[PDB]
């Protein structure tokens, strides 16, 4: 049937549920190297807007306190269109923020996603993505994958080896079955720590939809497009949907 | 359990094969004891309202109820057959009730004093009556209207209404509105039809409407009249009971009565089957049919569905043509034919046309308007012999047929899922159509129905079905809802209440049918509704609508039951959203507890429908998680169709839809109103959309061009199709544009004006800490649509929600609405929220902020509210606490005469811990306490410690001139001895006779205002210098706006002027509890240990603080609600005999609720003065206002501003004494120390029509009247605030924990440093930096830099940002032409434009608003103008109302208001009072006020315009000097020169004029004997002319020119001139009548030429002397002659100036 998504609207209503189980990837600690702080209450939104079977993808902007210069706090996370599929995600470009308030010298941190595959090492669908996103703008920019499966959500940072990029420039395009030239050694784990005692944000399309499933046609993945700050909507929220409300 | 019905005599039974049927007979005339009463007998008004009845004459049952219908006001029940003449008997009764208000001499109407209501079961007939008595009631000019079908905020207005005309559930919910209690005391009417009802399921609304029109009357007192309309029916005794009806009033009409008797038959169809029962009907209803054609006579059928009718209506066609077809076509084929086939053809589309060519027609609602009214023509005109009807025809229409024929009597019940049998009242409705009145002999009504029926249709029709009362069932909900008004708090309010329902006076007459236990025992059934009572009260709290305590009995009102009763929505449905909602709640969830509401508990998917459900169910939008076997799943397809308008083939579930939205609406609203309470702001978003989808019909993801009626079809679809975001389409600003976009031409200029009227806001907001715990936010907003009546209603409300940053936290809620007059134009709002502990720790990055049209789609409009560079203040440090001891004593100071002052011999609590610091030492105080501590005391201790130690000089500040008025005099009678001290008070109208008190006064007493004024020119002043103590009084209100600028900037140059002279000056600052004294007393230079502060619970007399909010209320000052809570208080404060104050923000507002105490106060046990009213009357004699006697006398006494002194202390002694118990007070008379037991502050709104709105008392304002509870003995006193439930949070929280301090100086910093420029103070910039570190504010914005606006926050960045606040400061004042700088790091030098500024107190907006406004062609009028809008008359009120009497006041004025200006403007209000006291009219205490306010301004502005004009050397400047003179006399330039003499009405200035005085000096000169006769005045009159006539000035100008011969072209001349008086004079105190206010006589000496309208030169003087003289210089002008002239002009009196015209010539 077409109405495979009915089935996933309802599951994604009790993704709050979800968040009474939060697991983050940790190994030893590394004061040579950076730690990137997420606001609790930023995953919280990002899983309760997400798919159960679907991908959903946002950047991350933050900054070093003065504290510490390797202690990145993620202040912003900027939801913007794309095209989401189960294991894969298209993402338009780096965002344009530069001239909302309060944007006074954040960096971009790199981006942040949903999955549906536990894995220890960034995937190839993963590097592909990182390195078409990031390859020629800015390298340091990490991942943050997200092992949602029912129960709990599963937190895990990597960096990315220029083996990564330069093996991710080589795929443009990825295939279900070629898995060509693959390497779990192309990622490293990049040390993550959630906390609840800073708050962070969101900065939303200014049209406001992020996903463009149902209008696949209208989706420009080199689009220049606006933005807000603002409160992000669901996956199969009806503004994602004008179709469904054109048979009724 | 056989019932058997009896049948009149005559009736009898034929048995057919199909159906048995069963006859009776039409009943015969009755005995004929009347005469039916032509018109014309009427009243000659009345006979318009029946104009062309046939007849011209009243029915029979009309005619026999007229008399106590018209002539009588009692109640009335009147029962009588089916088709009787309703309207005609609720029109007399109508009639009758105007007739009470309307003077039978006058020909005008009141309108405003009496409300009509009549209530009808259905919407159809409402309509009806609506149109009907439009029609006829319209030349008494009265309006008619529907009352309103949906909305509750647009019920306001309509009492804009005389009668209305409601249902009974919508009277329900108005009625049961808090808020429309004002209202339903006009309602003197209310006639109820189909009373009858109170059997059916929905007559418990008729019983909810009456026990509270009977029970919850209270206080108001005088029940509307009753009228019932009743079907002939057992149990109309009962009835009649139930609504107050006497004997005189109650009618029951016999059949005989019926006008056009009435016949029946009932055919009893016994097929079981469906196929052959459905034929036996045809059949049967075939023969009916054709008997009644074959007679000559039309007929009515009536079916059950809209299908039905059509196809009833074609197997009649068919069968008449299957036989004959001749019978029905036509009456002749030649007659109607050709008549009848034009009309058939003409509006007839369907197959409704095929049917009406053969002379039958169908009707039903959804058919073509003009379709419909064809039918009802046709078949009025005899064209179609057979009209079939659905029911509306019943309700709807007057169309008579000689038959009826219900074909049937089965129904469909959605509210029940299921088919059913015809009410009771529909089929009387449907039969009340049977016989035409005029024409037919009689009429026949048939029913048809199963046999199982027949026997209960009998008892219906004829009299014998009971009429009994369901308010079992809908008792729960009905409690609740009197429970939520208040009414009942203790459950024998309940079993009161009950009393007066149906179900009680029924109980009582047949307990075993209800179910009674034992009513012997129980009486008049007493335990009986305890019982029910308890029971529903225990359900209710079960499900938290109620808080119950059984043992202790208190009733209590939940935030959810208070949802229930407003929204109408069923109890069981509240729990269920109790239970169901969530902060997860989401919309899938909402569909589904939406259809989870006990409204919809029978709905149940049925076999044959659940085929085409399913269809529905697997398109259907939202996904639906529940089967199509369960109830829920239908009602949420369903109501997803709606939103979509999907088209349904079934009659069964088109039916169960409807149903569906007409509740959808009130159910989602009650939903979305519990999210809101609870907070949940997503859940709350999504609901507010399921609203607008259920109003809209549509769904939110659609462009609103299709919420425009006036949009064309195809142009949405291709704007919906091509994706371009909503919003995208709104901000093009160019109409061709917006035509490219769609790729129309011609629509896209019709689609650029509605654009235009799509809603939009603008909003900023930025947010200040007060403290750590507390923002407040300020917002300002824009609306920007054109306003169109037909597009937006009166108005369109927006929700305003402040939630968190992740969305889902609503932190602050209000809602808006806009009107046309608010479009376009600014406002602000500004609200507090208390931050988390978690926020407060660490500041989220945002909050948000958002605007939503509760109407409109896609009219959100939100913006971030930054924290970014934020400091929250840090935590208040505690208070200092108190050393417990009261030691001190009068004894203890040293001095024997000292003590004698005090006369109380012990010190305070509070002031022992002072007295130590106060009396011994001369270090700087500051004391913090509570009002009602004595802080006076403290002041003159400072003052008798002052004078122990023989010192100087000492000066007492208070803002309050009222407070310094009365302790002037206090302490002038008790310290003018102590060494022989001279006190003065200083009036600060006259800056140089302020300057001589100082000189003579040991102590002074000033305002901020007054003395900082003085001050100014210290540098030059020796007396400001040498002063040795200064005590601040109020000190806290430094805080409190541009004058607590002003006090600030007083307190600050005395540290300067210390500080700088190493003067050491002793400063005590008196004042209430600061939050935070440190900062204070540290920038009056007082030592850590000096500073005294204390907890505001300290106050000694205990005072206990109930405080209570109110919905909907923000809105205005009080509502009916409140008053009613006020007025227990007053009578719980005279129950126990203690005294109780009450205070309001207006007097109007005073006398206004005097007005309800009196009423309210004769409708109890106690309404007594506690005293005799022939005493009383002695008292009252002095009228000195007629408006305070009438509420006195009954025991209320009144306090306004502007009151006699009779008045105030007749009224102060009689509470004083205990006379009358309960004083109402002015919120500006709070000042008055008017002490009492108990305190009421009955509101807490203010309203300024400056910036249109009501605001909020501030926390002084409270201060200033908590603190007027005291204690007797051990007792504690009590205070009662009525707020708005917003307002509640933060005086609950800043009434125990002060109100940071903080600073307004930035606010007049211009004046402020432009004016120590002028005195040379500061000359650097440098110097200007340096003077900030001497004020408080300075001390403020390092402590709470973010409350300032300081982005930076950081030491750095607050120092910028005050060097940055003086740079700009400084370039205005250099661009405004105030001041220069030049070069010597450089000097600042002021110009003259502020050196004026700086010498006369006027502000730096005001002289810069002058000199662009002034001209050298300025007219008086313009200078008056031009004054009206200095902005220091900002502070002064515009009430509720007052633009409407200015305007009216307006016309008698002699000056028009520059019309390209505001009629709001304060500028108005000052612009003509200033004229009404030119022309010495009479005004309202309230513009007198207005008035004195406004004088108190003028002499500093009028000199400043003189000032400014003269310096442009215009010559205009002399018509400001006549302005200045008519200002201090109160006349006219033009009026006659003895106007101005005291006293003078027009009958002592006509006698002038008979004997020809007709100057001043003409007076002075009068003969004695002439003066005894002329001057017909009082011995103190006389006093003030005697006063004025030998001041008044006679005084000679002489001059010389130093050389006045050798005059050369451009050098500097001087003149020499000379002023001679008569005598030196006694002083140059002016006098006038009419200036309320000190003034010096001053003149100005003008030199000038007339001819050029040129001004040389010019000097202010004062001819303090027999004899002067003083030198102008002044620029030659050109060679040749120049006749030029001087000018001696006073400034304080009329007609005494001189002049001297000569001539020069020029090299
Ligand atoms: N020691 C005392 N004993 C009795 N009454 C006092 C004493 N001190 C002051 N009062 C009186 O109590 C009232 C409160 O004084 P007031 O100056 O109004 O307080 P505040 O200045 O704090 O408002 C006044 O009537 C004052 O005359
Ligand atoms: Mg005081």
């Amino acid at each position: 049937s077409k109405n495979e998504w009915r089935k996933s609207a309802i599951a994604n209503t009790l993704l709050y549920l979800r968040l009474k189980n939060i697991y983050v990837s940790a190994d030893d600690f590394v004061e040579e190297q950076n730690v990137y702080v997420l606001p609790k209450n930023l995953l919280k939104k990002f899983i309760e807007i997400s798919d159960v079977k679907i991908q959903v993808a946002a950047f991350i902007y933050g900054m070093s306190a003065k504290d510490h210069p390797k202690v990145k706090e993620i202040k912003t996370v900027v939801l913007v269109p794309q095209l989401g599929h189960v294991g894969s995600v298209q993402i338009s470009n780096i965002p344009d923020i530069g001239d909302l308030p309060d944007t006074e010298g954040l960096e971009l941190l790199g981006w942040i996603h949903t999955q549906t595959e536990e894995l220890k090492f960034m995937a190839a669908s993963e590097v592909a993505t990182h390195s078409k996103l990031f390859a020629d703008k800015k390298r340091d920019c990490i991942d943050i994958s997200i092992f949602s499966t029912p129960g709990s959500v599963s937190l895990s940072a990597y960096n990315l080896t220029d083996e990564g990029y330069q093996w991710g420039e080589e795929n443009k395009d990825i295939m279900n079955v070629l898995s060509e030239g693959f390497e779990p050694t192309f990622s490293t784990h990049a040390q993550l720590l959630l906390s609840d005692r800073i708050t962070g944000n969101f900065i939303i399309p200014s049209g406001n939809v992020w996903n463009y499933t149902f209008m696949g046609t209208a989706f420009n993945q080199e689009g220049d497009y606006n933005f807000k700050y603002g409160i992000p909507l669901e996956f199969y929220n009806e503004m994602h949907r004008p179709v469904h409300f054109l048979q009724f | 359990t056989v019932t058997k019905v009896s049948l009149p005599e005559g009736s009898f039974k034929r048995v057919k094969p199909q159906y048995d049927e069963i006859h009776i007979p039409a009943p015969s005339k009755p005995v004929i004891d009347y005469e039916l009463k032509e018109i014309t007998s009427l009243p000659d008004w009345c006979q318009e309202a029946f104009p062309s009845s046939e007849t011209t004459s009243l029915n029979p049952i009309q005619s026999k109820v007229f008399h106590a219908a018209f002539e009588g006001d009692s109640n009335m029940l009147i029962c009588a057959p089916t088709g009787s003449g309703k309207t005609n008997i609720a029109l007399l009764t109508v009639l009758k009730a105007l007739s009470h208000h309307y003077n039978p001499k006058t020909k005008k109407l009141n309108l405003s004093a009496f409300k009509i209501v009549y209530i009808a079961p259905l919407k159809a007939l409402v309509q009806e009556q609506v149109r009907e008595f439009q029609r006829r009631l319209a030349f008494l000019g009265i309006k008619v209207a529907e009352l309103t079908g949906d909305s509750r905020l647009s019920r306001k207005q309509i009492d804009e209404t005389q009668v209305l005309v409601s249902t009974p559930e919508k009277w329900d919910i108005t009625t049961r509105n808090s808020n429309n209690l004002a209202i339903v005391e006009l309602v003197r009417l209310l006639i109820i039809d189909e009373i009858h009802l109170l059997h059916d399921d929905r007559g418990p609304v008729l019983e909810s409407i009456v026990a509270r029109t009977f029970w919850a009357s209270k206080y108001g007192q005088e029940y509307p009249r009753i009228i019932g309309l009743s079907a002939t029916l057992p149990n109309y005794e009962d009835v009649g009971r139930f609504l107050r009806v006497p004997k005189e009033g109650l009618f029951y009409f016999d059949s005989s009565f019926r006008p056009c008797p009435l016949s029946q038959q009932f055919c009893g169809i016994k097929e079981r089957n469906s196929l052959k029962k459905l034929k036996a009907m045809n059949d049967a209803c075939y023969e009916k049919v054709l008997e009644s054609i074959n007679e000559g006579n039309q007929i009515i059928v009536f079916v059950h569905s809209r299908k039905e009718t059509s196809r009833t209506a074609t197997w009649l066609k068919n069968k008449f043509a299957e036989e004959n077809i001749t019978h029905k076509l036509t009456k002749n084929d030649a007659g109607s034919k050709q008549i009848l086939k034009t009309e058939a053809a003409n509006v007839l589309d369907p197959s409704l046309r095929k049917l009406i060519e053969s002379g039958i027609g169908t009707h039903h609602a959804g058919l073509t308007r003009s379709d419909r009214s064809l039918s009802e023509d046709l078949f009025a005109d005899g064209l179609l012999q057979v009209l079939v009807c659905t029911a509306t025809l019943a309700w709807g229409v007057n169309l008579p047929a000689h038959t009826v024929i219900i074909k049937g009597t089965d129904v469909y019940s959605p509210e029940k899922g299921s088919w059913e049998q015809l009410s009771p009242q529909d089929v009387l409705q449907m039969l009340g159509r049977a016989g035409r009145p005029r024409y037919d002999t009689f009429g026949e009504g048939i029913i048809i129905t199963d046999q199982s029926n027949v026997q209960y249709y009998l008892s219906v029709l004829n009299q014998q079905l009971p009429i009994e009362s369901q308010f079992v069932s809908k008792l729960v909900d009905n409690l609740n809802a009197e429970v939520v008004a208040g009414n009942i708090k203790c459950r024998n309010d309940a079993v009161n209440w009950l009393a007066y329902t149906y179900l009680y006076v029924r109980m009582l007459a047949s307990p075993m049918l209800y179910k009674v236990p034992d009513i012997s025992s129980d009486g008049q059934l007493k335990k009986f509704r305890e019982s029910l009572v308890h029971s529903a009260l225990c359900i209710l709290k079960e499900q938290e609508l109620v808080l119950y305590d059984a043992e202790n009995d208190v009733i209590e009102a939940t935030d959810l039951g208070n949802i229930a009763s407003s929204f109408y929505i069923n109890h069981a449905s509240m729990d269920v959203y109790n239970r169901e909602l969530d902060e997860h709640t989401t919309q899938i969830d909402l569909f589904r507890i939406f259809s989870m509401s006990e409204e919809f508990k029978y709905v149940s998917v049925r076999y044959e429908e659940k085929r085409e459900l399913k269809q529905l169910l697997e398109k259907a939008p939202i996904p639906i998680r529940e089967d199509i076997d369960d109830p829920l799943a239908k009602v949420n397809v369903l109501l997803q169709s709606y939103f979509s308008q999907l088209k349904f083939e079934g009659f069964a579930l088109n039916s169960d839809i409807v149903f569906i939205h007409q509740n959808a609406g009130r159910l989602l609203r009650a939903m979305f109103e519990i999210c809101l309470k609870r907070g949940w702001g997503h859940p709350t978003r999504m609901l507010l959309n399921l609203c607008k989808s259920a109003t809209t019909k549509m769904w939110p993801t659609n462009c609103p061009l299709r919420q425009f009626k006036t949009c064309p079809v195809e142009v949405i679809k291709r704007l919906e199709a091509s994706t371009v975001p909503w919003g995208d389409y709104l901000q093009l600003e160019t109409p061709a544009e917006v035509g490219r976009a769609i790729r129309s031409e011609k629509y896209g200029k019709q689609v650029y004006d509605l654009l235009k009227r799509f809603p939009k806001m603008s909003v900023t907001c930025n947010a200040q800490p007060i403290t750590r715990s507390v923002m407040r936010f300020n917002i300002e907003i824009i609306a920007d649509w054109i306003w169109d009546m037909n597009v937006h209603g009166s108005l369109e409300p927006f929700l305003l929600m402040l939630e968190d940053t992740d969305g889902d936290s609503i932190l602050y809620y209000d809602v808006l609405f806009i009107t046309p007059d608010i479009v376009g134009h600014e406002f602000t709002l500004s609200f507090t929220y208390e931050l988390k502990q978690h926020n407060q720790n660490n500041l989220p990055p945002n909050f948000f902020l958002t605007l939503i049209s509760e109407n409109w789609w896609h009219s959100e409009f939100e913006i971030p509210v930054s924290f970014n560079g934020f400091k929250l203040p840090k935590k208040f440090p505690p208070p200092t606490p108190l050393l417990e001891n009261i030691s001190i004593s009068t004894s203890e100071l040293g001095n024997d005469d000292f003590s004698e002052v005090f006369e109380f011999k012990t010190f305070n609590k509070i002031q022992s811990q002072v007295f130590e610091s106060l009396y011994n030492s001369n270090d700087s105080v500051f004391v913090g306490s509570g009002k009602g501590t004595g802080k006076t005391a403290m002041a003159e201790l400072a003052l008798l410690n002052h004078w122990r130690q023989n010192k100087g000089r000492a000066v007492y500040i208070n803002p309050s001139g009222e407070k310094i008025d009365f302790l002037l005099s206090d302490w002038n009678k008790r310290f003018s001895h102590l060494a022989g001290g001279k006190i003065i008070n200083k009036l600060g109208n006259d800056p140089s006779l302020n300057l001589k008190l100082l000189a003579k006064s040991h102590v002074l007493l000033a305002t901020p205002v007054q003395f900082e004024l003085l001050s100014r020119r210290w540098r030059q002043r020796k007396n400001i210098q040498s002063l040795e103590l200064m005590i601040y009084d109020d000190a806290h209100e430094i805080s409190q706006g541009v004058y607590g600028a002003v006090y600030e900037t007083l307190i600050s140059r005395m540290i300067f002027i210390a500080t700088q002279l190493e003067k050491k000056i002793r400063f005590v600052c008196l004042s209430n509890c600061l939050a935070n004294a440190r900062d204070f007393g540290e920038w009056a230079g007082m030592t850590k240990s000096n500073i005294y502060n204390f907890s505001p619970s300290e106050r000694i007399e205990p005072l206990e603080i109930n405080i209570q909010s109110f919905k909907d209320v923000e809105h205005i000052s009080f509502n009916f609600s409140m008053l009613q809570m006020a007025f227990e208080a007053s009578a719980a404060a005279a129950g126990n005999r203690n005294s109780s104050s009450v205070f309001l923000p207006s007097r109007k507002d005073c006398m206004e609720v005097a007005s309800a105490f009196m009423k309210f106060s004769k409708a109890i046990e106690w309404d007594m003065l506690n005293v005799e009213e022939e005493q009383i009357v002695p008292y009252i004699e002095k009228l000195t206002d007629g408006h305070l006697r009438a509420p006195l006398k009954h025991g209320v006494g009144i306090l306004y501003k502007g009151m006699a002194s009779n008045d105030e202390r007749i009224v102060k002694r009689l509470y004083e004494y205990g006379a009358v118990s309960v004083l109402l007070i002015s919120k500006d008379c709070s000042a008055f120390a008017c002490k009492t037991d108990e305190v009421i502050i009955l509101g807490t709104n203010l309203y300024d029509g400056a910036e249109h709105k009501y605001m909020p008392y501030t926390i002084n304002e409270l201060l200033e009247m908590v603190g007027l509870a005291s204690g007797n003995d051990s007792m504690a006193g009590k205070v009662l605030i009525l707020t708005s439930h917003n307002m509640k949070a933060y005086y609950k929280k800043f009434l125990i924990e002060p109100l940071p301090t903080e600073s307004y100086l930035q606010y007049i910093i211009h004046d402020t440093l432009n004016n120590e420029i002028a005195n040379s103070i500061i000359q650097s910039k440098q110097d200007c930096v340096d003077w900030f570190t001497y004020s408080y504010f300075y001390r403020r914005i390092h402590v709470n830099p973010s409350y300032y606006g300081v982005r930076d926050t950081s030491p750095h960045g607050i120092s910028v940002f005050l060097s940055n606040l003086v740079e700009t400061c400084l370039n205005d004042l250099v661009e405004s032409s105030f001041i220069e700088i030049d070069d010597t790091t450089e000097i600042i030098s002021t110009l003259s434009n502020g050196l004026i500024a700086s010498h006369y107190g006027v502000s730096f907006f005001t002289i810069q608003s002058f000199v662009s406004s002034l001209s050298n062609t300025s007219t008086l009028k313009n200078m008056l103008y031009v004054l009206s809008t200095a902005v220091e008359f900002e502070s002064v009120p515009l009430r509720k109302g007052d633009r409407a009497l200015l305007v009216k006041l307006s016309k008698r004025l002699p000056l028009r208001f520059p019309e390209h200006t505001s009629s709001g403007s304060v500028s108005f209000k000052v612009f003509l009072l200033l004229q009404a006291y030119f022309s010495r009219l009479e005004l309202p205490v309230d513009f007198q006020n207005d008035l004195k306010d406004i004088l108190e301004k003028v002499v500093p502005l009028i000199n400043v315009v003189v000032d400014i004009l003269s310096a442009n050397g215009y010559l205009n400047a002399t018509t400001a000097m006549d302005l200045a003179q008519m200002l201090i006399q109160g006349v006219w330039d033009v009026d006659n020169p003895l106007r101005q003499i005291p006293h003078f009405n027009n009958k002592i200035l006509e006698k002038c004029k008979e004997i020809n005085v007709e100057t001043v000096y003409d007076i002075m000169a009068l003969e004695d004997e002439e003066r005894d006769e002329i001057l017909t005045l009082t011995d103190s009159q006389l006093a003030q002319v005697a006063a004025f006539v030998n001041n008044y000035p006679n005084v000679e100008l002489t001059y010389s020119l130093n050389n006045s011969d050798s005059l050369i072209s451009g050098v500097k001349q001087k003149i020499t001139i000379q002023l001679t008086r008569d005598v030196e004079p006694e002083n140059l105190q002016v006098t006038s009548e009419k200036y309320p206010f000190d003034k010096l006589e001053s003149w100005w000496l003008v030199l000038g030429e007339v001819s050029k309208k040129e001004l040389y030169a010019i000097k202010k003087v004062t001819l303090n002397k027999e004899t002067q003289q003083y030198e102008l210089e002044f620029d030659t002008p050109t060679s040749g002659k120049h006749n030029l002239t001087i000018w001696c002009v006073c400034d304080s009196y009329l007609d005494a100036d001189k002049e001297l015209s000569f001539e020069i010539n020029v090299k």
